[PDB]
DNA sequence: TCTCCAGGCACGTGTCAGATATATACAT
DNA sequence: ATGTATATATCTGACACGTGCCTGGAGAC
């Protein structure tokens, strides 16, 4: 299966290591990875089935 | 001022394993070899490519022999028979020579006096790599 | 006398297709200085008893075990590569007295002295009767052999020198060689 | 008295390791010679 | 000042040791900044 | 080529011949790289020469010129040290002529000092001994040796004569030689006339 | 300046045993006239955090998850065998920085980083950049290397050894 | 001048026969090999040392050849 | 709840850091 | 006249590793 960014439906091509969500570029890891609430990761990943 | 990855120590063990299919054209007729490395204070198991035992294997080297490892250009040396086994019982004029001190893994720096004309020497002609 | 070395050449010599003129009158140099080299070297003669050679399938590793004995010392040994292709060579029958010299490699087979009975009768061995040897079996000997300079330039020039000895094929060995071979 | 008596009163080098696995054979003796072969 | 004149009489390798004699290799390999370990030719 | 430039093993040509059926005809060509002439020319490797690092020190060279007719005669030697580097790198030569050699001094255990004692009183195959001068040179019964090497106990006067009684003891069955080695042109030689000048301000007085 | 070539010989450089008067002169006008290409390639240069390999009893399989860190995000990768291979070799330890070309596998430590407790900066930015390289090359090297009698140290040895000009017609027209 | 020691002829017969003894671990340990030979007005077999079977069998000499 | 084996606890021996001592020439 | 400098030489002194063992954590129902 295709990976895919998990906030813009983008490609993706790095999986951040704190709380494995991939993600397309630089910025969206800067500002919304980084500093989301914690919580969100399981409705995030609720999506794709990953949690 | 250069330094040097320097594996050296008694060899305790050789053991080659073999390939899945040897007579397939492509591929080497061995995996990997295992070398077990003993010197003072310290020893080791290390596992090589086909490359490093080619050149290893060139020296006719055996069980019981010190080798030494230069992991800059995969050069080998024979040093020489261990003195732990016997010595009075050769014909091939061998000489012998004790257990090498400190640990199998250094790293150790060497003072070398070279010219610019050897350096286009050795690019031109190359030598002492482990390839064709 | 002998043992100095004495270098004549004509002077047409000098001009040759592989050879510049300096080259070829730094080889007439240096084949005229002489080195002397002491070396300690170990006899051992004696009945051979056992032989057991071991080698692999293609035939190329080869190692084995020499046992070997006088009239008053028997002793085992190990056998070099070099050891097993010389005495393949010059066919020894274990009960041949031979005579090896450890730091030359040669080997001697002096005679027979078991004389065997039952033998195949493929060979034309006529071996002289000579006796078992007595005493010590090892025995250390000093002797000293004389080598000029371009020999030993020739011979740490390339990978198969000695062959360069008697070719010629020393085409304008490196500054290099020669003053690490001075240094030598 | 034990820790006391402590305190107080408390060759031939062996061959190489001969090795042959898979290896032809050629024994030569007084009376016989072998060749084992594979 | 005593440490330095006595035993460059005995031995000069009491000062410093003879080391490896190899030729200079030419070649940026990988090396280490530090139940087998796995030598490849690099 | 790289099969053609070296050789199979031959545990893995047995088991690609008879547990594989693999022909001796459909092996790969193997050990064409040509032999060298020494075992020393197969690499441009060399090691630190043995014979260079006895021969840069001529004490050393003397020393090894009188040991080969020494180990001839049948005897037994003490060597005394100051330095204790020059007393760990003896060693080394004494492998290159594989002598018996035990060594001693105030840095090991005191319970190996007896059975050294011991096996020096026993065993009379051991050749070398290699001491302190503070640490053997005091009291203990070296009667079987009458070589002493004094390879720099120059020092103090003293500590030579405790170490020379230490050997030059009673229930000697033979005659005693003492060698002292120097060289010549050094400190060495203002160093042994203050000693000199030493002893004899004591042997007068 | 750069990109432009310059040979200086002199007159007596041309009067060779191995080359003639017209190959040597030929060399030397071919080697004057650059050829200017620009291609575009993937690079992925970080700062290693933390390489962990798992491998079972005979290593017929090994997994391997290599996270990886710039100044501005950090990113965790999970490897084949081929590029644990590449990765064992040319040993790559925490806190280095190495820059990894995906497609040919070349892997070059460029050192490590500002961890003591050489020495080069961590890079910055994102980490997948995508670098347009401009090469020169003059029409001399592209002759040895079309010509199939001699490689690419020819250029190196200098060991051309009279190249035909059938081939030059062919790097001409191409 | 040399004088040379020639054995030659036709091959009748061709067999390497095992030792009393055979040395466990080994295959066809060989004590002595037994070759016939076939000339004109001439027929010997002989006795040959085991190493020269190996040299046979570099050689592919069977029944039949000379 | 039955089984069972090796993980962690307990008890020995070697191995690099401090302390006194020689010691003699040089500099203050 | 005296500190000292820099290496000894002994020489203890506090600390980490190589064998037993037993019992409780893990596999299975």
């Amino acid at each position: 299966a295709k990976k895919y960014c998990d906030v813009t439906g983008l490609k993706g091509f790095y999986k951040s290591p704190t709380n494995n969500i991939r993600y397309h570029n630089a910025e969206i890891y800067q500002l919304i990875v980084k500093p989301m609430a914690p919580g969100v990761d399981q409705e995030y990943l609720k999506l794709r089935g990953a949690n | 001022k250069e330094t040097k990855e320097v594996y050296e120590g008694e060899v305790t063990e050789l053991t080659p394993e073999d390939a899945e299919n040897p007579l397939g054209g492509y591929g080497k007729t061995i995996s990997h070899v295992i070398v077990g490395l003993k010197s003072a204070k310290g020893t080791k198991t290390l596992r090589l490519d086909p490359t490093i035992y080619e050149s290893i294997q060139r020296e006719k080297v055996s069980i019981g022999d010190v080798i030494y490892i230069e992991a800059n250009t995969g050069a080998v040396k024979r040093v020489g028979r261990s003195d732990a086994y016997a010595t009075e019982f050769d014909l091939e004029t061998e000489e012998y020579v004790p257990l090498p001190k400190g640990e199998v893994h250094k790293k150790k720096e060497i003072v070398q006096d070279v010219t610019l004309h050897d350096l286009d020497v050795a690019n031109a002609r190359p030598q002492g790599g482990q390839d064709v | 006398g002998k043992d100095v070395p004495f270098t004549a050449i004509a002077g047409s010599e000098i001009f040759s297709l592989e050879l510049s003129k300096t080259e070829a009158l730094t080889q007439a140099f240096r084949k005229s200085i002489g080195i002397k080299i002491k070396e300690e070297t170990e006899l051992i003669e004696g009945e051979v008893v056992e032989i057991q050679i071991d080698r692999s399938i293609t035939g190329g590793h080869k190692q084995g075990k020499l046992t070997i004995k006088t009239t008053d010392m028997e002793t085992i040994y190990e056998l070099g590569n070099k050891m097993i292709d010389g005495l393949t060579k010059e066919k020894v029958l274990a009960g041949d007295v031979i005579s090896i010299d450890k730091a030359s490699g040669k080997i001697t087979k002096l005679g027979r002295s078991f004389a065997r009975s039952r033998d195949y009768d493929a060979m034309g061995a006529d071996t002289r009767f000579v006796q078992c040897p007595e005493g010590e079996l090892q025995k250390r000997k000093t002797v000293v052999h004389t080598v000029s300079l371009h020999e030993i330039d020739v011979i740490n020039s390339r990978t198969q020198g000695f062959l360069a000895l008697f070719t010629g094929d020393t085409g304008e060995i490196r500054s290099e060689v020669r003053d690490q071979i001075n240094t030598k | 008295l034990l820790k006391k008596r402590a305190g107080k009163s408390r060759f031939v080098k062996p061959r190489r390791p001969y090795n042959s696995e898979g290896m032809t054979r050629i024994l030569r003796r007084y009376e016989e010679d072998l060749f084992c072969t594979f | 000042a005593v440490m330095q004149f006595r035993k460059v009489c005995n031995h000069p390798d009491l000062f410093e040791r003879a080391d490896v004699d190899s030729p200079f290799s030419f070649t940026t390999f990988g090396k280490t900044t530090s139940k087998f370990t796995d030598l490849i030719y690099s | 080529i790289s099969q053609a430039l070296s050789d199979i093993p031959a545990i893995t040509q047995y088991n690609m011949h008879v547990k594989k059926g693999i022909p001796v005809e459909d092996f790969p060509k193997t050990g064409l790289f040509p032999e060298p002439l020494n075992k020393n020319f197969s690499s441009n490797i060399s090691m630190p020469s043995m014979d260079r690092f006895i021969t840069e020190s001529a004490k050393l060279r003397k020393l090894d010129e009188l040991l080969v007719k020494l180990k001839s005669e049948g005897h037994r030697v003490l060597i005394y040290f100051q330095m204790t580097k020059m007393m760990d790198l003896m060693e080394e030569y004494l492998t290159y002529r594989q002598y018996n050699h035990i060594r001693l001094d105030g840095s090991s255990k005191l319970e190996d000092r007896r059975d050294l004692v011991h096996d020096w009183q026993t065993n009379p195959e051991i050749f070398v001994f290699l001491l302190s001068t503070r640490a053997g040179g005091l009291g203990i019964n070296l009667t079987a040796a009458d070589t002493v090497i004094f390879y720099d106990s120059d020092w103090n006067p003293t500590i030579d004569s405790q170490a020379m009684d230490r050997a030059h003891r009673l229930g000697q069955t033979r005659q005693v030689t003492v060698y002292r080695l120097l060289v010549r042109g050094t400190i060495e030689e203002r160093m042994r006339d203050r000693a000199k000048q030493k002893e004899q301000v004591q042997q007068v007085v």
